[PDB]
DNA sequence: GTTGTACATA
DNA sequence: TATGTACAAC
């Protein structure tokens, strides 16, 4: 309150949030940014000049909250600021740009917060030599700051391989955030790999921007690249591996996804098959060439207790060599209790993380800062949707009213048994069948998700359609996916939590949900990703669909409004469908008579 | 519709001769006289056709449409007779 | 629907109205016109409360803005009337008193050219100022007395014809009321016809309010729906440059665009001193060709 | 936008 | 200094407008509008695209061109697929040209441009033009290359022989042939090749071309043109028009053959005599007697009145907010000065001053 | 609705009163400005001539294109009885009211007026410092009190009774409080000119024995007076009227002299947008308004989060919408506020969205919508949540000796519209409490 | 086919 | 901490 600041009669409605004490600049009509002097929130006008010039600067320094059609909303925090400085940015540049783009003068509170979050970047650097990690520094003065540190223990000192996760986290608190850069141009000890992108490739604009933020200064930066599902993160990793020209290892959270890496990898670049090896439960042979590629999964690299005699040799092969590049697909699972060990065991000069969603329920999301690096680039979902790179989706949330017969038992039963009770309500069966028939007549490929295995099998058998879940062998699920892609007879397939992410189905154009995890917002975004890469995503008037069948007046509605809190932030709008037109005229519907409904109630309650 | 189309047909052709006659009449070259004479004869025939059309309408529509028919083609007929009158007056001054 | 600005341009001069009084049997008819104008302006202020009034007088030695008064109180009118009407009427009469006294001082001064073109040009400038300042329509009214035999109206052609185009760009109809012997003014009549205006000629000063309230009271907001009471028909023709007779078909110089009913003497233009080629002019001189 | 329609059942 | 910076910028702008000499300008013109519709026009430098913006400004240019030059003629050509396509013949009807431009707005531009083909077509359309009209071509070039079947130099020489004049409005940068085409055709002047730097400059460039081009001293084509002033008639019954052969309630009557016409100004379809109204000629008087520029009055001397002479606006009380006319010596406000030299074309003080 | 509302009331007043209302030229000058432009043109033509003009002559003036406007102009003029039509010798002669004719002539020609416009004391006061502040504070108090936002100085009993008597600001003694009504929201959305006329019309309707003619002679005369000048004091009834109007912020009179204010002149005629807001699919609000009123009205159905000098940002939530519906605000009005106060960007995008759907088919698949459909659906869906359970007060009828009796009583209730539910099998039916007495009386007979 | 272990959520 | 589900190995 740097003035008399007579409060307005309505100032009471704003509890300590009234920011009218500051005045507006004469050039307000041009400057697009409003800055909250207390909470750090930033409001951006996407319909005014200099909006594009700020849509990228704000992303670098601030993590988005919500980016709807017109008015964007960012927020400045310590985590976001750490990312900007790590790539290389001084407080002067941020202050100059923020002041130049702010309708109102930047308050001292925000200036202090940004100034306080300043680091002496580049003083400490972690290097790898013959599988030995040395914390080298460019000046001797740092030794008095590190060697005398309580936790620890042109100058460097040794550190244990496993203890890297301690020093890096400690380095975050002693004001020296270490940087993991790689001089692959000047690195001759590691055997180089000669792979380049073939001429047929065409790197999209956003892909180049994502790579520029990593190789901007010429040294491979270790960080995370965030792009919408289906944006081409696989090609981003391929390009990063192709330009680095060194042995690379890839970790993906499935066996199907591991295979699709190899197929796409052999396609987009010139890496011959002789130099590629896949390490999964089926086959474990390793490349004998001097420098090659290994594509595997966390489950095959993170296991510690018992390893098979055939797989123990592979782990030694992975650990023994000093790899030059590691790509972590779906990096939202690396900060788990055990998966993070893949960052300390497998030595790698540069670590890249690729994920569409960078959120999770617990607070371990920030652990990525000291594990693989900061967030380099993030792309708006709507920006790529309007440019034709990813298909548009008309999301919907169908309200299926639970019948009285089933609802009467929904109250008495316990919580652990309620889930199975409101997932198999007869009305949901009718809705799912009607939608599938309508879209099949529309010449669409449909995907149905269900976190509950019992519901998945029951739905599959009733409709006589294939299903995939945990117990399905790799060969069977791969065959099912290929058939669903190329076979005309197989129009739709039922998936489960296994295919919730990292499966490429370019022919998919419609998605339906009958079950879902408790409250995970990440799963909803990942499921929607299956259809964002539709082949016919550019023909006029095309609109993919995403249905969420829920039970009216049930605990599922509580989660449904909470399970779509991330998509709403990106700009997707969820509408409520209370009725399906032309649904009664369908000849036959499941559980249409009371006799069948009562039989289902007795059948499901038996398991309960 | 049939009568209206014929009137436009007659009007279009009558103006074409009027345009040609004036072009060859104001040229100022003596050699054009021969062509002017041919055009002048065509204009005289056009007057007869217009009069014949009125008579055809007069005895066909019983004067109900002849008054409107003459009005629709009154300016063109007036222009044609004026052109011939100017030719006759200058012809009298020059030849006679 | 919307407010409309009224700008009256009255042409008052000793030489004009004195001849009008002498020709007729009405003495002091200028008083009758002034009272009618005062009532007319009050009527305009009654059509709406958001419309302004402007009066520009063209006197023998220039122009003067009677209303609004320049930033730089005898009781001509009774004070019982409306405040807004009085605030305008009282100022108008006071400026009239000042101007005529000034004119009487310079009675012996020699004034040969009228100042109607300048007043109309000034009125258009005022219309632009109001439109740009502060969504307001405009209307020009020229209340001139044509009884006095004018010396030469040729010099009024180029200026007046320039006001027509400007008036057509701002959607500002200009109405003209003429009080005099001559029935038609070929320059004023063209101005009204080409600007969606109304031209009216009246011989008797008495009963002028009826003409003003019934003919020139049409606001710009309802022009498209009211048929103008104009009776005269204009030809949009101009007089020759060296003969002074209206020309239907003639010759015009391609350099200065000066109309010429006949070939100028000396085979040279009389307005720009441009020499015409003998061969080309001889082409025009050729006579019609008829067979021998 | 169908909000005033009957129940989705059948 | 911010306010002073604007005033000196205005003074600099007024500097170019101080030298207003009564140059001889050709009021009767014959213009050929050559627009570029090629692959190079698909760029997004001008929102939404070059093709859309150029057509939109072309329509506005057509409206302004005929409003200020009522007795002139215009034609439109487009460069498509390396060939010149004619979309409008030389005519005085502003509606025909606008209609053609609107149709062009739909077709996508493609192919390479060809200045020679467009110029050769222009040479033909302007061939049947009287000697008293100024033959001009206004090319809107957007490409940086030209593919032609013959020697462009020969065509440039031919254009000079026919006394044709060319104005070229480029988009990206200078092109050597265009500079030579404009220079060798405008008697050595190099001010007829304009490259826009933004959308706002583009609007000014089209608006500048509306004014007539001053003629050269050694190019003499003086003559007398036979014109006619018809009288409008009001007929109760519809009559056939002599130009379109349709039923129109009204129309003008020619004074040479009594044949009627629908709209003016147009050449009579019978006697080939130009028909115009006195207003059409009055529109161009300001191009022959331009109003002398007003000079800022220094604050050192004393002023006459505190308010404007024409609009009665209180002069804002450093710099004198007054503009005076030397002919009559009457102060004017800054607002009036703009309106007196752009919309109006007569100084109110001069007219008010008796002589 | 401004000229329609005032005109409509004048059509209800008996003609015998309209003739007396035209005696004061001050009223006629104001009544002259409310008529359509054509009516004023014809009236000005008839005022100065003391003769009768046939209706055919007036018809000749109007062009064929403007023929429709002529029907409305004559209808409005004749309804007010300003135009007296008389037919003589088969000619529908048209004349002007002599009282209205004389009043206009005196006003324009400045004749005797009997101080209809009042007098001037020549003691002017500063308007920006006092008149603007006085009315602005007085008008703010009533507006804020209406919006429900806390404010110390509550309006006097005069206007307070007017509000309660009218549909504005419904109050209940048993509840002990006041809240906005369905019409109250519409009143708040009306411009200052309409926001003032509605109150005056209610006051004029509530007036019981000041004199009706005196009230209008003052209201219309107030518009004649110019702001920022003194006016000496008038009728006995008008004296209390002047004091009463002092509570509405229209006139300032300290402790012999009263001064009109901006609102007094605003009564006669009129005088990016302030209030335009952007609504996203995230249920957020960003309003481009800087005023205590526009912010206060938004709080009725919005959860404000922070304020800036140039804009205010909020969020639509279930609690806020429920808070608005509990006060009686219908969802149809909320969408109207969001639709009538939409930002140009929303309209431009909607037009572009519609444009992408216009050329495709003639149906276009949709009409233009400024704001996303999902916001409308959620707001309407929440309203349904309030009406989830419907309860009626009444009685249940059972234990009928004969079926005919059950049908007779049940059918009678249906005829008078007091039947809510019935069952033939159980011979039971339920009727509303309102119709209980009628059904019981019918049962005995 | 089964047993010992993660990850993701109440 | 309990409970689903998916995964690797024997
Ligand atoms: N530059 C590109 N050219 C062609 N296809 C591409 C390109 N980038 C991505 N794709 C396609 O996009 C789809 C999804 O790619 P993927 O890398 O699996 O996406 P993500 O991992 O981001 O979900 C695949 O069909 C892939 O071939
Ligand atoms: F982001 Be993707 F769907 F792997
Ligand atoms: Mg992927
Ligand atoms: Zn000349
Ligand atoms: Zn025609
Ligand atoms: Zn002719
Ligand atoms: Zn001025
Ligand atoms: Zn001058």
């Amino acid at each position: 309150i740097p003035a008399d600041f007579v409060p307005d009669s309505v100032s009471g409605m704003f509890r300590s949030h009234d920011f009218s004490y500051l005045r507006l600049r004469p050039d307000h009509a041009s400057r697009p940014l409003w800055i909250s002097p207390s909470d750090g929130r930033i409001i951006l006008e996407s319909f005014s000049p200099l909006a594009e010039q700020a849509q990228d600067f704000l992303v670098t320094i601030a993590e988005p909250i919500s980016r709807p059609s017109h008015i964007h909303e960012y927020k400045i925090t310590a985590y976001s600021l750490y990312a900007a400085v790590s790539v290389g940015l001084e407080t002067d540049d941020i202050i100059s740009v923020l002041d130049r783009l702010s309708k109102v003068p930047v308050a001292e509170s925000i200036i202090n917060f940004i100034k306080g979050a300043t680091i002496s970047y580049g003083k400490v650097k972690l290097v790898i030599k013959h599988n030995r990690y040395f914390v080298e520094t460019t000046q001797a003065d740092i030794l008095q700051m590190l060697l005398n540190d309580s936790v620890i223990g042109v100058h460097s000192f040794e550190i244990a391989n496993e203890s890297v996760e301690v020093v890096k986290k400690r380095c975050q608190e002693i004001d020296y955030p270490v940087l993991e850069e790689y001089d692959f141009r000047n690195d001759h000890r590691n055997p180089d790999l000669d792979i380049d992108l073939k001429p047929s490739t065409q790197i999209r604009p956003y892909q180049e921007k994502s790579l520029s933020k990593m190789f901007g200064n010429g040294r491979a930066r270790s960080g995370i690249i965030v792009l919408p599902c289906g944006a081409g993160k696989t090609l981003v990793g391929i390009t990063a591996a192709c330009t680095i020209k060194k042995s690379v290892i890839v970790l993906c959270t499935s066996s199907v996804s591991v295979m699709q890496w190899r197929q796409q990898f052999l396609q987009w670049c010139t890496l011959q098959p002789e130099n590629c090896a896949v390490f999964t439960s089926d086959n474990k042979e390793m490349f004998q060439t001097e420098s090659g590629l290994v594509v595997s999964t966390y489950s095959m690299v993170a296991n510690t207790r018992n390893r098979s005699h055939d797989s123990q040799k592979v782990m030694d092969f992975l650990t023994g060599r000093e790899w030059g590049f590691i790509i972590l697909d779906e990096v939202h699972v690396v900060p788990a209790a055990m998966f993070r060990r893949v960052v300390s065991t497998i030595a790698a000069h540069a670590k890249l993380g690729l994920t569409a969603t960078l959120v999770r329920e617990d607070d371990k999301i920030g652990d990525l800062n000291f594990l693989i690096g900061p967030k380099l680039y993030e792309a708006n979902w709507m920006e790529l949707s309007q440019k034709g790179h990813i298909a548009n989706v008309q999301c919907a949330e169908v309200w299926c009213p639970m019948t009285a017969e089933f609802y009467q038992e929904y109250l008495r039963e316990t919580a652990r048994k309620r889930m199975l009770l409101y997932i198999m309500n007869p009305t949901k069966f009718q809705a799912c069948q009607f939608l599938i028939q309508y879209h099949e007549r529309r010449g669409d490929k449909i995907i149905v998700f269900s976190d509950n295995v019992y519901a998945l099998q029951e739905y599959a058998l009733k409709m006589g359609k294939p299903f995939i879940y945990g117990s399905t062998p790799q060969q069977e699920r791969m065959n099912i996916l290929q058939n669903f892609q190329y076979n005309d007879q197989i129009n739709t397939i039922f998936l489960s939590k296994v295919g919730d992410t990292s499966i490429d189905l370019p022919e998919a154009t419609c998605l339906i949900q009958i079950s879902s995890h408790y409250g995970s917002r990440r799963q909803e975004a990942q499921r929607l990703g299956r259809i964002l890469r539709a082949k016919r995503r550019n023909d006029e008037g095309f609109n993919a669909f995403f249905y969420s069948l829920v039970s009216k007046d049930t605990q599922e509605m509580y989660y449904s409004t909470k399970r779509q809190a991330f998509l709403v932030d990106q700009g997707y709008a969820f509408k409520v469908i209370t009725h399906l037109h032309g649904m009664e005229n369908i000849p036959n519907l499941a559980y249409a008579s009371p006799r069948e409904r009562r039989e289902l109630l007795q059948e499901v309650l038996l398991k309960n | 519709i049939d009568l209206l189309e014929s009137c436009r047909m007659l009007h279009t052709t009558c103006c074409e001769f009027l345009k040609h006659f004036y072009i060859h009449f104001q040229s100022g070259e003596q050699k054009q006289a021969s062509t002017v004479k041919k055009l002048y004869n065509h204009l005289k025939d056009c007057i007869e056709k217009l009069n014949e059309l009125f008579q055809d309408v007069l005895n066909g529509d019983g004067e109900s449409m002849s008054n409107t028919c003459t009005a629709y083609l009154k300016p063109v007929l007036n222009s044609i007779t004026l052109a011939t009158h100017k030719y006759d007056e200058y012809f009298n001054e020059y030849n006679n | 629907e919307s407010p409309s600005l009224l700008t009256v341009i009255i042409e008052i001069a000793p030489k004009l109205w004195t001849t009008f009084d002498e020709e007729g049997n009405e003495k002091g008819s200028i008083i009758k016109v002034l009272e009618a104008l005062i009532v007319f302006l009050n009527a305009h202020l009654a059509f709406n409360s958001a419309n302004k009034v402007a009066v520009i007088a063209a006197y023998s030695q220039g122009i003067k803005y009677l209303y609004p008064e320049s930033t730089s109180d005898l009781k001509i009118i009774n004070s019982d009337m409306y405040r807004r009407f009085r605030n305008v009427d009282e100022t108008l009469v006071e400026e009239i008193y000042k101007l005529f006294e000034l004119e009487k001082k310079q009675i012996e001064q020699n004034s040969q050219r009228s100042t109607l073109a300048g007043a109309m040009s000034a009125g258009l400038t005022y219309v632009n100022r109001i439109s740009k300042e502060s969504s307001l329509k405009s209307r020009l009214l020229v209340l001139t007395c044509g009884s006095g035999s004018s010396k030469d109206e040729i010099f009024q052609y180029i200026p007046i014809m320039n006001c027509i185009f400007s008036a057509t760009k701002m959607k500002c109809p200009i109405d003209v009321v003429k009080i005099g012997g001559s029935k038609e003014s070929t320059f004023l009549q063209q101005t009204t016809d080409a600007t969606n205006g109304v031209y009216l000629h009246v011989e008797s000063t008495e009963g002028l309010i009826q003409y003003l309230a019934t003919a020139m009271f049409i606001d710009p907001s309802l022009r498209p729906i009211i048929v103008k009471p104009n009776h005269g028909s204009v030809d949009f023709r101009t007089s020759c440059y060296l003969t002074g007779r209206v020309v239907a078909v003639g010759f015009i110089c391609s350099v200065c665009l000066c109309v010429l009913s006949i070939i100028p003497p000396g085979n040279k233009c009389p307005a720009c001193d441009s020499q015409f080629d003998e061969h080309v002019i001889a082409k025009l001189k050729r006579k019609p060709v008829v067979p021998r | 936008s169908t909000i005033g329609k009957t129940a989705l059942g059948r | 200094a911010s306010l002073v910076a604007s005033i000196v910028e205005a003074r600099k702008k007024r500097t170019a407008k101080k030298n207003i000499t009564p140059y001889q300008r050709g009021i009767i013109r014959s213009l050929i509008l050559t627009l570029d519709c090629s692959e190079a026009m698909l760029e997004k430098d001008l929102r939404p695209n070059r093709h859309a913006m150029i057509i939109q400004y072309a329509i506005d240019f057509v409206h302004e061109f005929f409003d200020q030059n009522p007795i002139s003629q215009m034609g439109i050509i487009i460069m498509r697929n390396g060939l010149a396509q004619l979309v409008s013949q030389v005519s005085g009807n502003p509606q025909d040209h606008i209609d053609a431009l609107k149709s062009i707005r739909k077709q996508e531009p493609k192919g390479n441009p060809s200045l020679q083909n467009a110029l050769e077509m222009a040479r033909g359309l302007l061939l049947p033009v009287p000697a008293h009209c100024t033959r001009e071509v206004l090319i809107v070039f957007g490409s940086l290359s030209t593919t032609d079947p013959g020697d462009i130099h020969q065509t440039i020489d031919s254009l000079v022989s026919e006394k044709i004049r060319v104005k070229v409005l480029g988009l990206s940068a200078q092109v050597a042939i265009c500079k030579e085409l404009c220079k060798a055709t405008n008697y050595g002047d190099e001010s007829f090749y304009k490259i826009l730097l933004d959308e706002t400059h583009l609007k000014e460039l089209f608006n500048e071309a509306v004014t007539p081009l001053p003629v050269n001293k050694i190019n003499k084509g003086f003559t007398l043109v036979k014109m006619g002033f018809p009288t409008r008639i009001f007929e109760d019954t519809p009559t056939f028009c002599s130009c379109h052969s349709k039923l129109v309630y009204g129309g003008y009557f020619c004074p040479n053959c009594h044949s009627k016409v629908c709209s003016l100004p147009t050449v009579c379809p019978c006697c080939d005599l130009m028909l115009i109204l006195s207003t059409h000629l009055a529109r161009s008087y300001h191009h022959l007697m331009p109003l002398k520029t007003f000079a800022e009055v220094p604050t050192t001397e004393k002023f006459r009145s505190e308010d404007c002479f024409s609009c009665q606006s209180r002069f804002p009380i450093l710099t004198s907010s007054r503009y005076r006319c030397e002919d009559c010596k009457q102060e004017f406000c800054v607002d009036c000065d703009v309106f007196i030299h752009e919309i109006l074309h007569n100084c109110p003080g001069c007219e008010s001053k008796p002589v | 609705s401004l000229k329609h509302s005032v005109t409509q009331y004048l059509e209800e007043i008996p003609q015998q009163v309209q003739n007396r209302l035209y005696t004061s030229p001050a009223t006629c000058l104001a009544i002259y400005r409310i008529l359509p432009p054509l009516a004023k043109f014809f009236i000005m033509a008839m005022v100065f001539n003391e003769n009768e003009v046939p209706l055919l002559d007036l018809d000749k003036w109007v062009n064929s294109n403007g023929k429709l406007q002529f029907q409305n102009a004559i209808k409005s003029m004749k309804s007010l009885h300003l135009l007296i039509p008389n037919k003589s010798s088969g000619t529908l002669m048209i004349n002007l009211n002599p009282t209205f004719k004389i009043s206009l002539r005196n006003a324009l020609t400045g004749g005797e007026v009997q101080n209809s416009f009042g007098v001037v004391v020549e003691e002017n006061v500063v308007s920006l410092d006092l008149l603007d502040e006085y009315s602005a504070n007085k008008w703010e108090t009533i507006l804020h009190f209406m919006v429900g936002t806390p404010l110390a100085k509550i309006p006097s009993e005069k206007v307070l009774n007017l509000l309660k008597h009218s549909k504005l600001m419904e109050e209940v003694n048993s509840t002990g409080e006041f809240k906005i009504t369905n019409e109250g929201f519409q009143f708040l959305l009306q411009e200052i000119n309409s926001q003032l006329w509605t109150l005056l019309l209610q006051y004029l309707k509530m007036i019981e024995t000041m004199d009706l003619v005196d009230v209008l002679h003052f209201i219309f005369m107030l518009g004649a007076l110019e702001v920022g000048k003194a006016y000496k004091i008038l009728s006995e009834t008008q004296r209390i009227m002047l004091q009463d109007m002092r509570d509405y912020g229209l006139v300032f009179q300290k402790h012999s002299i009263f001064y009109p204010t901006k609102l007094a002149l605003m009564l006669t005629s009129d005088t990016i947008p302030d209030g335009s807001l952007i609504v996203e699919t995230n249920f957020k609000i960003y309003s481009y308004s800087n005023s205590p009123l526009q912010i206060a009205v938004l709080s009725l159905f919005v959860h404000l989060k922070a304020r800036f000098v140039n804009m205010v940002l909020g969020q639509i939530t279930r609690e806020s919408i429920r808070r608005a519906l509990t006060n009686g605000i219908t969802a149809d009005q909320i969408i109207a506020y969001l639709e009538t106060h939409a930002h140009p960007q929303m309209r431009r995008l909607a037009e572009e969205k519609l444009e992408k759907k216009l050329e495709l088919d003639p149906n276009c698949k949709e009409p233009l919508q400024v704001l996303p459909p999902t916001v409308v659906d959620q707001i309407r869906l929440w309203q349904l949540e309030l009406d989830r359970v419907i309860t009626y007060e009444g009685s249940l009828y059972s234990d009928f000796e004969t079926s005919q009796e059950y049908n007779l009583l049940s059918k009678y209730a249906q005829d008078i519209g007091v039947l809510l539910w019935k069952d033939d099998k159980k011979k039971k039916f339920f009727i509303s409490k309102e119709g209980n007495s009628q059904v019981l009386d019918f049962a005995k007979r």
